[PDB]
C-alpha cells in the first residue's frame, strides 16, 4: 500500500524564460544606480551529483541582454540635446596644417550658418568633422552623412559610456545555473553545475572583431561554434591569458560649445593644440603571435592536424563588421586590424593598428536613429585586453582562411553568458509513502 | 546545512532533510528600464509563490513541509520499489518520469481533501 | 443551536467595475500582439437556475473599451512622422484630366514648397488633395483643412488599421457573466445566464451609421434602446442576417514618398494611373429591402401596427455624422447612403452609394489632434455585411421617421458588449449549520 | 464536475460539494497600454485572493474549505429552518439578505479565534 | 478596543490581548506621479505581509497569533522574570534589547519544526 | 524551562523609509484627481506610554514630498504648448500710459515677428512685458530672459495652480506616527504620539520668506531650528495666531490668444483696461507688530533675554530669495518685504508690500526649464494667513540679527511634516512562555 505523499521545497527546477534584473556593486548610460545594490558576499552553492544540457546559442539570457542594452542607449539619448539643426550644408575646407602623410584628407573644416537662441538671428559658426562624418553634395558643399538617413542627437556629455559590470539577477523562484566545467563548449551536458544568485558582472563592452575587457578561459583558449562544420556560423575564441592593446587618439582636440537654441548646446570641435596625428591601436607583436599560436592549436582539433589555417583580414561590408569598432573613452574608434589577423600557419615590437575616428554613429545595426558623440577633451588613451575573438570561416572543398567577424552584438555578449541558463523552481513534488493521513 | 538546492544532488531521503532551505528562497522606484524590470520581477515572484501555497491549502497541505494524502499510488505511474527510490535517485529524476501524470495525480488530491473535509464536518456535527 | 460556518469558495458575485486585459488569438494599431494569447479552447460554464439583471447602457464595459481603443489609437500615432511642415500655403488646381462628371473639384492638384533634408535648402513638390482636406484662403491658394485648428501626424505606413478581434478578459477573482437569451434586450432580467473567462472576438471596427463586421442576432432583427419613447436616445439595430456591402476606390492611386527632413518622409499623393472614378459601395437593393421589411415588422412592437414608419436620410451635422464614415483597407472613406434610408412602409439590382475619401482624420470627436493617413497604392476594395444600424427618431405628437445616427463611438461598441457583465466574485459565506469548532 | 462558478445556481449542499473548482480560479513586459492594463489585473488579483486567505486566518481557518466556529448564530439575521436553506435555497439569495449582518459576523468569528487561542496557550500551559 | 497599535505602550499580555487588530492591517490606474506610488505601495504591501506568512509557515505556526514551540530559552539572549517581563515591559523594549538574537531564534526554530515534521512523518508511517 | 513563543501582530515598528502615495477628499498642477479618496473619518490611535525619538530635519517626508511635488509640476508642463519660437527679437516700448509712478518702466510694450500657423507666413503682433522678464540686448531691441539659458513652455490655462491639501499615506505594513506634543521644537522624545494612517491636508503652498496658508502653533510661537547656534541653519519660526494680508494685482489685465501654430496659441497681454497700479500686498501693522512681538519673546529664550534682537530686510541675491515670492490666483507675485523685517527691539494702519510681477518662472532653483504663466483676465486678489517665517541668522561675537530667508522649498514643506515620522510595522516577535508545542 502506497500513498501520494505531496513534498514542498524540493530542488526541481525546469528551462524557462523570465525577466532578469540587474544588481550593480557620474550618470552612466547604462544607469548602473538604478540597478539594485548587490549583495557583498554572493552567494554560489555547488550542485555536486547534478549534470545539466547547456545550450549557450539558444540561450535566452544573450538575448534578453541584447533588448535591455539597446533599451538602456535608447532612454539615456531622450533628455539630450536633438542635433536636426546641424542638417545644413557646410562649407568644408581641407585640414591641412600640422598634420602627417596619414592624416592628410582625414579632418574637414567645416563652416557654416547656425540658428542663435534668437530665432531670427543665424550665426556663422565652424567645427572640424572627420572625413567619414561628412559626404560631399553634387571649398567644396558637404553635409552630416546622417542627414538624408536619420534624426541625429547629441550624446550628452555628462553621461559615462565606460561599461560598468552588471549582474543579471533572476527572480525569486527561479534560479541561474553556473556550469563551472572548464573544457566546456557552449552546447552540451556540463557535469560541474552550480546555482548562483546572479552573474558576475558582464561589461556591456560593445566591440566588433576583438572581445575587449571580457572574461579569460580558465585552462586552454577555448573554440566555440554552433555548427563548427557550417561556414555561416561565427566561431567565438576565448583567451586564455589576455593580449594587451594600447588605444591612443594623439590629438589635443578641444570641445567647442556652439549655442544652437534656447537650452541646447552643440558641442563642436575646435583647432586642434599641436600636430595632428593618426589615432591608432599597439599590440604587442610577440604576444599576439603566442595568442594566435595557441588559436591554431586549439583549431586544429575541429579542422585535422594536417590542415592550413591561415588568418587574412576582413572581408568586405561595412565599416562597422571591417573594421576593430569599439568605444574608448567617449570617442568611438574603428581600427584597421589587417596586420593582426595577416599570417598563415603550416605543421618588445609592437604592431601599430591604424585606426579612424566617428562622431555620427549608427549603433546595433539600426537605421533611423543617428547619434553625435561631442568630442572629447585632451588627448585619450585606454589600455584593454583582448580576450577573444569572432572569426569567420570561408567555404571550401586543404587550406582553411579565417577572417574576423562581428556586426551582431550578442555573439559579443554570448561570450559571456555561455555558462549560465536560467531555470524555474518547481518545488511541488509527489511520490509514494507508506505514510497516511489521519 | 549546504544552501539553496544544495540537495539537489542528493538523494530523495537526503534532500528532504532540507526541504526548508529552498523554501524559504523561493519569495525573498522610477519607471526607467531597469525600474520596471524590477517591479515585474517582484511581481512575478509574489505570483508564483501564491500559486504552489494555494495548491498546498487545495489539499489541505498549508503549512506542512512534507504532507500526507490518502489518495492511491496507481503503480502506472511508477512501480519502482521503495528502497531505491529514497536511496538511489533525486527529484529531479523523479519529476521527469512523472511530469505527465502530475495532472491527474493533483486531481486526485482536490477530491480527497473535499470528501474528507465533508466527513469532518458531518462528522464533528454529532 | 447553531454556529456560524464560514465557507470558501462559494459561488457568490457583486457588480463591479475592474480593469479588464486583452487576449488576441504586419504591426497593428490596437497592438494585439501585446495581448496575452488566448486559450485555443475558451472554457464557458452555464449557469442554470442563475437569474441576472443585465443593463448594456450602464455597462462599464463599454464605456472602457472606449478608452483602450482611443488610447491604442493615441499610442500608435506617437512613433510617427509629424506633419508640421505640411501647414504651408499650397498653389491648387483642380485635377481635370481623365475624371467622370461624379469627380468634377474633388481632387486638387497642389504644388507647394517644401522644408528638404538640408535646413537652408527648399523642396518644391505637388501632391493631390483631395477637396475634404484643403480649405481656400481669401490657381488659388489653399491649406490643409487642420492647419489653424489641429497639429497633423501622419499615420505610419507599416501599422495596418485592420481590426483585429481582441478578447476583453478579466482578472483572477472576477467573472464575465454572458446572456444566452436570443431574444434579450439591452435591460433587464436574463434567466439564461452563464460565466466565460472572457469576451468572444470583438472587432474595433469604427463606423457611425452602419454597423459594419459585427455579430448578427441569433433568431429576429432586435430593436435595443435606452428608453424606446425618447427620441434623445439612439436606437440599436441588429440584424439577424448580413447585409453584404461592397465597397471600392477605383483609383489606381501612386504613394510618393516625399522627404522633408532627416528620417521624415511624407507619403504624398501620385498621379493616379488611368481615369480618375468616384469611390462608391454597392448594398444589394434585394437584400436591403428585405431587412428594412424586418426592421419594421420589428419596429413596429414598440409603436404600434397602424403607424407609419418612414426611413428618411440623416439630418444635418459634421460629415463624420451625415455619412456612413468607415475604414478602408487604410482609406478612410465617407458614404452618402441616402438612397438606403429612403423609403416609407405603410400597414440583382444593387444601391450605389457615393462615398467621399478623407485623408485628414478627426475621430473620438477629438479637437486639436488630426491624422493623415497615408495613400494605399493601387485599388482598395472591401467585402463586409452590414450588421445593424444606428437610427435616431424625430419628435412628434401617426407617422414615425427613422434617420441614421452616430458620432459616439461607444454606441458601435455596445451591440457588442451587450451580453457581457462584469461581476466581482466574493467567495466568503456564512451559514449556520450545526457543526462546533472542538 | 461543472466547471468554475458550476454549481452557482445550485442549492446550499449541491453547492458545498465543489467549493473547491471555485476556489482555485481565485488567484489564476512592456509599460504599454495593454501592459499596464495586464499588470494591474495581475497585482489586483494577487492582493484580492491574499485578503480572503487573511480573514480566514484571522477566524483560524486557513487552509480548510469548510470551517465550523464557536460564535452563536443570532435569530435576528436569519430564522429560517435548515432544511429550506440547504435543499431550497442558493448561495446568490443568502448572500442578499445577510449582507448587512457580515461585518457584525465577521468581527464575531475574529474575537472567538483569539479568546480561544489564549485557551488554547493557558491550558496547554500546564 | 483601542485600534491598530493601540496596545503599543501597554504591557505584554494587554499587548497580546488584541494581536488581531495589528494583524488584519498588515495587508489593507494610469502610469502618473501618483498612480505608480500606489502601485508600488500595493506591490510593497503584498509583499511584505507575505514574507511575514511565510517565515510564520516554516516555523509551523501559520494561521495562529500565538504559536509556542520547540526551542530553548538559551537565558543569554535574556534572563529576566516573566512576571516583570510581562506586567511590567513593553514589546518595543523587548525587539529592542533582543534585535540581534532574531537570526538565530529565527533558525532553531525552522530546525525544530523540521525535525518534528520528519518525527510525525515517521510515526505516522507505523 | 522556557521555550519561546512567536506572537504575530505585536505593536513594534522601526523607522523605515517608504514610497507614501497621496490621498485627497478643473484639473490641478498637482494630480489630487489621481490620488485614491481618503476616509470620510480619519483613524487616529492615541498611543499611550510611548515615548519617540522624532527628527524634522532628518525627516525623508520632506525629502519625498519634494520630488512628488516638482514631479507633479514637470508632468503637468509636458502637454503644454512650448514657446520657443517666442525667442526672437522683441522691439519693445515703455508703457507709459495712465501709469502711476511706481509703475515707470515696468510694463514693456514689446512688438516682434510671430509664427503664424502657416510656415511660410508671418504675422507682427504686440505683447505687454513685464521688464523682468525682458532683457536688452547690446524703440531698443529685447529679448526674452530664459532665452539664453532655459527653453519656455507656456503654463496650460486650463490646468489650476491653487494648492488643493494633499494626505501622504503610507501603505500597508507602515504606520506613520504623529506627534502631539504642543510645544515640541521637532528634535529629540515626543512624550505623546498617536498613530494616524496619514498626515493632514498639507497644502503644497509655494513662499520664500512667509510660510503661506499652514498649519497654525497650538499654544506659542515655535522657534524650530537644526542648530540654533549655527547662522547658516535657518531658522523655521511657527505662528500661534493667522498673521493676514491681501495681496491684489490691480491691473485689469486682458489674455490675447497670439495662434503660432497649429493647434498652439500662445497667450500674450493686451492693454489694461484703466490705469496701471502697481501689485502691492496688505499686512496690518498691528496684527504684524504684535506678532514680531511674540517672535522675539520666543526667540530670547535661545539668545538670552537681554540679547539684543533686529529684524533687518534680505540680504542679497536672486529676486526669489530677497523677495516674498508666492503665487497668487495663477500670477506670481515677487514682493518687496522690507517693511515688515525693520524693527529692533530691546529688553487699522496697513503696511503696503510693494510686488512685482513676473511671467518667465524658473521654479524649483533649477536651470533649464522655464516656464510661462499666461495672463490672469481681470483683476487678482487673493487673502492668505502668515502662518511663519524662515529667518536666517548673521555671525556675531551683544545684538543678534534676523534676515529672512528662503530658497529651498522643503524648508517650506519642513513646517508641515515635523510632527510626523512613518516607521515600519514588525509584527513577529518572541518571548519566552511556559508552553512547549505538543
Ligand atoms: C577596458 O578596461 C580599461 C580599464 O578599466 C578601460 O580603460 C579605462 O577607460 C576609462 C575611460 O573609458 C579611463 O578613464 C578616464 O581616465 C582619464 C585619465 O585619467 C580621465 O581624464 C577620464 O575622465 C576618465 O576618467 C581609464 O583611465 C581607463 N583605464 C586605464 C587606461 O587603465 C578600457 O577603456 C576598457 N576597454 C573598453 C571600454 O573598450
Ligand atoms: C490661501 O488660501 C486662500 C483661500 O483658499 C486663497 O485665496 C483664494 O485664491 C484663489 C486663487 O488662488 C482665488 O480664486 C479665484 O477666485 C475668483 C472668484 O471666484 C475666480 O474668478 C478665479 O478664477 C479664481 O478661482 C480665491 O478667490 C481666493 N479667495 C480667498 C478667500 O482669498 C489664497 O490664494 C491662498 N494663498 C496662497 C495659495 O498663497
Ligand atoms: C604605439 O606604438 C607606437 C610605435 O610602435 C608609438 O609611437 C612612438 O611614440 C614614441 C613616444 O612615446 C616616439 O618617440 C616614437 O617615435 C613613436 N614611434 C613611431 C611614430 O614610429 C605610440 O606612442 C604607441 N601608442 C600608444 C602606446 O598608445
Ligand atoms: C458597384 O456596382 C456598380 C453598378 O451598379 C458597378 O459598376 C459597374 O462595373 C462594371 C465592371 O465590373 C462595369 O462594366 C459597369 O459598366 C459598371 N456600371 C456602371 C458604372 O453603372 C461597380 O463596379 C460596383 N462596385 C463594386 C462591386 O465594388
Ligand atoms: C493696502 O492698503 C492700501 C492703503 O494702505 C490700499 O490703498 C487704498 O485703497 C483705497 C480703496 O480701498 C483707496 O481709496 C485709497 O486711495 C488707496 N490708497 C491709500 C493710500 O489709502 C490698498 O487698496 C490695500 N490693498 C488691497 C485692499 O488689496
Ligand atoms: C484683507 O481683506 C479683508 C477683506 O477681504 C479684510 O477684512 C475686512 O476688514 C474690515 C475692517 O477690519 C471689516 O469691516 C470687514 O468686515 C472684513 N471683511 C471680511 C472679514 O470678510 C482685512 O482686514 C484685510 N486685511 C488687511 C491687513 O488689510
Ligand atoms: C427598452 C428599455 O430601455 N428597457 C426595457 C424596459 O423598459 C422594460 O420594462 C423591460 C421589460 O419589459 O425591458 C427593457
Ligand atoms: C582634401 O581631402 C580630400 C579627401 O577627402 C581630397 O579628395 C582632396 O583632394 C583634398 N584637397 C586638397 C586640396 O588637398
Ligand atoms: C551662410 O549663408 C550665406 C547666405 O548668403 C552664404 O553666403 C554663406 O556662404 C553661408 N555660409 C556657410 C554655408 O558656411
Ligand atoms: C560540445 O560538447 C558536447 C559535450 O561535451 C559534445 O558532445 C559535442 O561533441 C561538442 N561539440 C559540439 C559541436 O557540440
Ligand atoms: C552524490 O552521490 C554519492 C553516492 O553516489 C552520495 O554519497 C553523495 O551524498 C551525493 N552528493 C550529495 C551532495 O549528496
Ligand atoms: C475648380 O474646382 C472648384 C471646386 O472646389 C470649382 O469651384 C472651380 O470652378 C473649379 N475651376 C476650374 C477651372 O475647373
Ligand atoms: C515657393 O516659393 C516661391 C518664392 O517666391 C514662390 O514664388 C512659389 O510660388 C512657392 N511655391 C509654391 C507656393 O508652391
Ligand atoms: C436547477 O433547478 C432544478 C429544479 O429546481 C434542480 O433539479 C437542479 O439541480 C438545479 N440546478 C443545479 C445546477 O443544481
Ligand atoms: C524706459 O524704461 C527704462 C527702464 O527699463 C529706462 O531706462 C528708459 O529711460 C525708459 N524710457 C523712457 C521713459 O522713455
Ligand atoms: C519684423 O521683420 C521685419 C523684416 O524686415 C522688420 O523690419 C521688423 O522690424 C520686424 N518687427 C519686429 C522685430 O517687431
Ligand atoms: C528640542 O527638544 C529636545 C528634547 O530633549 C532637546 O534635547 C533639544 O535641544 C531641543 N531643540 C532645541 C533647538 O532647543
Amino acid at each position: 500500500n502506497l500513498w501520494v505523499t505531496v513534498y514542498y521545497g524540493v530542488p526541481v527546477w525546469k528551462d524557462a524564460e523570465t525577466t532578469l534584473f540587474c544588481a550593480s556593486d557620474k550618470h552612466n548610460v547604462w544607469a548602473t544606480h538604478a540597478c539594485v545594490p548587490t549583495d557583498p558576499n554572493p552567494q554560489e552553492i555547488h550542485l555536486e551529483n547534478v549534470t545539466e544540457e547547456f545550450n549557450m546559442w539558444k540561450n535566452n539570457m544573450v538575448e534578453q541582454m541584447h533588448t535591455d542594452i539597446i533599451s538602456l542607449w535608447d532612454q539615456s539619448l531622450k533628455p539630450c540635446v536633438k542635433l536636426t539643426p546641424l542638417c545644413v550644408t557646410l562649407q568644408c575646407t581641407n585640414v591641412t596644417n600640422n598634420i602627417t602623410d596619414d592624416m592628410r584628407g582625414e579632418l574637414k573644416n567645416c563652416s557654416f550658418n547656425m540658428t542663435t537662441e534668437l530665432r531670427d538671428k543665424k550665426q556663422k559658426v565652424y567645427s572640424l568633422f572627420y572625413r567619414l562624418d561628412v559626404v560631399q553634395i553634387n571649398n567644396k558643399e558637404y553635409r552630416l552623412i546622417n542627414c538624408n538617413t536619420s534624426a541625429i542627437t547629441q550624446a550628452c556629455p555628462k553621461v559615462s559610456f565606460e561599461p560598468i559590470p552588471i549582474h543579471y539577477c533572476a527572480p525569486a523562484g527561479f534560479a541561474i545555473l553556473k556550469c563551472k566545467d572548464k573544457k566546456f563548449n557552449g552546447t552540451g551536458p556540463c557535469p560541474s553545475v552550480s546555482t548562483v544568485q546572479c552573474t558576475h558582472g558582464i561589461k556591456p563592452v560593445v566591440s566588433t572583431q576583438l572581445l575587449l575587457n571580457g572574461s579569460l578561459a580558465e585552462e586552454e583558449v577555448m573554440i566555440r561554434s554552433e555548427n563548427i562544420t557550417n561556414n555561416a556560423k561565427n566561431i567565438l575564441v576565448q583567451f586564455n591569458t589576455p593580449v594587451q592593446i594600447n588605444c591612443t587618439r594623439p590629438n589635443n582636440n578641444t570641445r567647442k560649445s556652439i549655442r544652437i537654441g534656447p537650452g541646447q548646446a552643440f558641442y563642436a570641435t575646435g583647432d586642434i593644440i599641436g600636430d595632428i596625428r593618426q589615432a591608432h591601436c599597439n599590440v604587442s607583436k610577440a604576444t599576439w603571435n603566442e595568442t594566435l599560436g595557441k588559436v591554431v592549436k586549439q583549431l586544429r582539433k575541429h579542422f585535422g592536424n594536417n590542415t592550413i589555417i591561415r588568418f587574412a583580414n576582413s572581408s568586405g561590408g561595412d565599416l562597422e563588421v571591417t573594421t576593430h569598432s569599439f568605444n574608448c573613452g567617449g570617442e568611438f574608434f574603428y581600427c584597421n586590424t589587417s596586420g593582426l589577423f595577416n599570417s598563415t600557419w603550416i605543421s618588445n615590437d609592437s604592431i601599430t593598428l591604424p585606426c579612424r575616428i566617428k562622431q555620427i554613429i549608427n549603433m546595433w545595426q539600426r537605421i533611423g536613429q543617428a547619434m553625435y558623440a561631442p568630442p572629447i577633451q585632451g588627448v585619450i588613451r585606454c589600455v584593454s585586453n583582448i580576450t577573444g575573438l569572432i572569426l569567420t570561416r570561408d567555404g571550401g572543398s586543404t587550406t582553411e582562411t579565417f577572417r574576423p567577424g562581428g556586426g551582431d552584438m550578442r555573439d559579443n555578449w554570448r561570450s559571456e553568458l555561455y555558462k549560465y541558463k536560467v531555470v524555474k523552481i518547481e518545488p511541488l513534488g509527489v511520490a509514494p509513502t507508506r505514510c497516511k493521513r489521519r | 546545512f549546504l544552501g539553496f538546492l544544495g540537495a539537489a544532488g542528493s538523494t530523495m531521503g537526503a534532500a528532504s532533510m532540507t526541504l526548508t532551505v529552498q523554501a524559504r528562497n523561493l519569495l525573498s522606484l522610477k519607471l526607467t528600464v531597469w525600474g520596471i524590470k524590477q517591479l515585474q520581477a517582484r511581481v512575478l515572484a509574489v505570483e508564483r509563490y501564491l500559486r504552489d501555497q494555494q495548491l498546498l491549502g487545495i489539499w489541505g497541505c498549508s503549512g506542512k513541509l512534507i504532507c500526507c494524502t490518502n489518495v492511491p499510488w496507481n503503480s502506472s505511474w511508477s512501480n519502482r520499489n521503495l528502497s531505491e527510490i529514497w536511496d538511489n535517485m533525486t527529484w529531479l529524476q523523479w519529476d521527469k518520469e512523472i511530469s505527465n501524470y502530475t495532472q491527474i495525480i493533483y486531481g486526485l488530491l482536490e477530491e480527497s481533501q473535499n470528501q474528507q473535509e465533508k466527513n469532518e464536518q458531518d462528522l464533528l456535527a454529532l
